[PDB]
């Protein structure tokens, strides 16, 4: 009843952004939407002029620094399926170091954000990568459990078949995992990116 | 301490706003960064770890634990160099020259570990099957030949990568 | 899993109770849309008002207090600390299924689990003040 | 240690005495590892000595 605000030009034209003056680092200013309205309060009614700047986050930094190390760690863990089953300390080193690296990435992912109590897409991706790495570790553990004799193939021996000195056969678990784990990880990546990028 | 002022410039003009034109003076400096700090901090560990990664070629194929420890430690050191770099920079969305160099070094150590895995798979994986059945690339049956080929190729490829990187970014 | 009752007290600085007396209106404290609030780690349960008289050297002052009840949200800390610690404990359990002849493998597994648990221990307390009691 | 050596100092463009000390120590470590690689290259038989 005392003071009323309005836009000089039309509301869209009354909020102008300078072309060169864009100080955003990891955001794209798609545009602005302008509006005017009223608000109630214990003191009375007030005319309030509102603007809304629409900002889309830039995924390049996170793709470089979090998602891609996670994928490389997953691939590193899955590489363990190709070494011989008698390479117990080596495959244990793969599993242990990959799990530690994924734990470190999980810890460092939350640093960029505020301490919100809900789970994000990055958190779900890290969780699934951790599940894949831990699954590879348990796969190696089962392979070692089913390993019969603890000495590897000499190389010169003419191995007999599978229906003197005997040798272990190539693990069926390893043979299946070599084609199962990368395929499942790729399908998960496809589903995740298709779900999240298009929205 | 970091930069050096290559030159400075003065400009006078008129800038136009909705209210009207106004006078404008601009004092600009063209700063050029110094590379000694980065050479000491990020690069030189990266190259030295890259030479560290190639020691696995000279170790015998049967000694699996040594080569695996070497490869995994090199990957870990590349990752910790990268994270201790990115902790002190803004969240820019595009790859920098130092990021490209770190990715190249990471790729090199990754190929070192992967070609060790390939040698192990050739020996222990295809070995019994082949036995029951019974620069140019090497023959894919002789692990010693594969190791020699890696020995002579990895330094050459790394030197070529460094050459193109420096001649492009300098 | 902590719930706090944070106060907000105000009174007249110079005028004692004999000079100025504060009183709450019927609609004392009004809370608006509580979804546009900066509270990330806490959830607002409710609030209450109180009035008291505080004895000081200068005189007696009518102090009006508003308490806000805040309950912590454990989702973030569950992601940060609880889940990795349990996963590392399971990683330690995985050492049992390894063949006992794999001495370096099992020793490396155990010691690395100890490393990660110590790291998580020191990292869990970064967000907290340096209090001298067990949480 | 080399990465965390100069956290507090300004990003100067010259090597300090601490930098030279760190470089020489890392050179010693790298030389030790190369020496071990050389020694292992001339290990003919891969079984240790029995009591
Ligand atoms: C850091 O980055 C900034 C931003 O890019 C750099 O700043 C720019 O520097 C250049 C010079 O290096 C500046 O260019 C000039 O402007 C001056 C002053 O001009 C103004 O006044 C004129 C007279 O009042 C007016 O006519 C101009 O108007 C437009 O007019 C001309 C002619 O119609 C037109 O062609 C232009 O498009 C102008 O936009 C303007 O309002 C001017 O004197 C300079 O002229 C030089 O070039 C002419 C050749 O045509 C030559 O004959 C002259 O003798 C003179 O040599 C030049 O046009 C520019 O304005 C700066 N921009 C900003 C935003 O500051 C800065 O240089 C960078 N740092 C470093 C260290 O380089
Ligand atoms: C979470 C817990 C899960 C528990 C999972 C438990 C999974 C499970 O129970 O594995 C059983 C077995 C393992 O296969 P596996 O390669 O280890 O087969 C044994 C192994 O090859 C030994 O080496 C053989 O002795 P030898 O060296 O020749 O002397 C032995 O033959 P023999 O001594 O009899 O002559 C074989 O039994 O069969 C599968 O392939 C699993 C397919 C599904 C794998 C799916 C992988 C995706
Ligand atoms: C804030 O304080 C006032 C005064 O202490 C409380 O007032 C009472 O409110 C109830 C409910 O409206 C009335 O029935 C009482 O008569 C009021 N008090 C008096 C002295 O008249 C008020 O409820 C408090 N608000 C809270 C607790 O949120
Ligand atoms: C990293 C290059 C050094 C590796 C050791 C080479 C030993 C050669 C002995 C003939
Ligand atoms: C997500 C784990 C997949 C395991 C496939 C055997
Ligand atoms: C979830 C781990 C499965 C390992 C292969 C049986
Ligand atoms: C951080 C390493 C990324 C490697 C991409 C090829
Ligand atoms: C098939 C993997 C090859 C690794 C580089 C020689
Ligand atoms: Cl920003």
């Amino acid at each position: 009843a005392e003071v009323v605000y309005e836009w000089t030009r039309e509301p869209a034209r009354s909020v102008v952004v300078a072309e060169d003056g864009s100080r955003l680092n990891q955001y794209d200013l798609l545009g602005q939407t302008v509006d005017s309205g009223i608000v109630q309060s214990s003191t009375g009614e007030y005319v309030v002029m509102t603007t809304h700047f629409h900002l889309k986050r830039k995924i390049g930094y996170f793709v470089i620094q979090t998602y891609l190390p996670c994928i490389m760690t997953v691939i590193l863990s899955q590489v363990s399926f190709w070494l011989n089953r008698e390479s117990v300390p080596a495959r244990t080193v793969f599993g242990v170091t990959t799990v530690l690296t994924m734990t470190t990435l999980s810890i460092s992912a939350r640093n960029s954000l505020p301490k919100v109590a809900y789970a994000t897409a990055m958190d779900w991706f890290i969780a699934v990568c951790y599940a894949f790495v831990f699954s590879a570790l348990i796969e190696f553990a089962t392979v070692n459990y089913f390993t019969k004799r603890g000495y590897a193939w000499d190389g010169k021996s003419v191995v007999p078949e599978k229906p003197k000195k005997t040798f272990n056969s190539v693990s069926k678990i390893d043979r299946l995992s070599r084609i199962a784990f990368p395929l499942l990880f790729g399908i998960f990546n496809l589903v995740y990116w298709a779900t999240y990028l298009n929205r | 301490p970091q930069f050096s002022i290559v030159e400075h410039r003065l400009v006078s003009r008129n800038v136009v706003f909705a209210t009207g034109a106004y006078p404008r003076l601009s004092l600009s400096f063209r700063l050029k960064r110094n590379i000694g700090y980065f050479i000491l901090q990020t690069y030189m560990p990266s190259i030295l770890i890259t030479i560290l990664s190639w020691v696995s070629f000279w170790i015998n194929y049967d000694a699996s634990a040594a080569r695996v420890a070497l490869g995994i430690t090199t990957v870990l050191t590349m990752t910790t160099i990268n994270t201790h770099l990115r902790e002190t920079l803004p969240k820019i969305p595009y790859v920098k020259a130092i990021d490209m160099y770190l990715m190249g070094c990471f790729v090199f150590v990754f190929l070192a570990l992967l070609e060790y895995a390939f040698v192990n798979y050739i020996f222990f994986g295809r070995g019994p099957q082949r036995q029951k059945k019974l620069i140019k690339i090497p023959d894919l049956t002789d692990v010693n030949a594969i190791d020699r080929w890696s020995r002579i190729v990895f330094p050459f490829t790394f030197s070529l990568f460094n050459l193109v990187y420096w001649l492009y970014y300098v | 899993m902590d719930e706090h009752s944070c106060p907000l007290e105000f009174s007249s600085y110079g005028y004692p109770r004999e000079e100025i007396v504060y009183q709450w209106k019927r609609s004392s404290v009004e809370v608006g849309d509580t979804r546009s609030w900066r509270l990330y780690q806490f959830s607002f349960v409710g609030l209450r008002n109180t009035t008291e008289v505080v004895k000081t050297t200068s005189g007696d002052y009518v102090v009006m207090s508003v308490y806000f009840d805040l309950s912590r949200r454990m989702g973030y800390f569950t992601i940060q600390t609880y889940i990795p610690c349990t996963l590392i404990v399971v990683l330690s359990w995985v050492s049992f299924w390894i063949n006992k002849d794999a001495v370096p493998a099992r020793t490396s597994l155990g010691i690395t689990t100890v490393l990660t648990m110590t790291t998580l221990s020191t990292i869990a307390r970064k967000s907290l003040p340096k209090v001298s009691y067990v949480t």
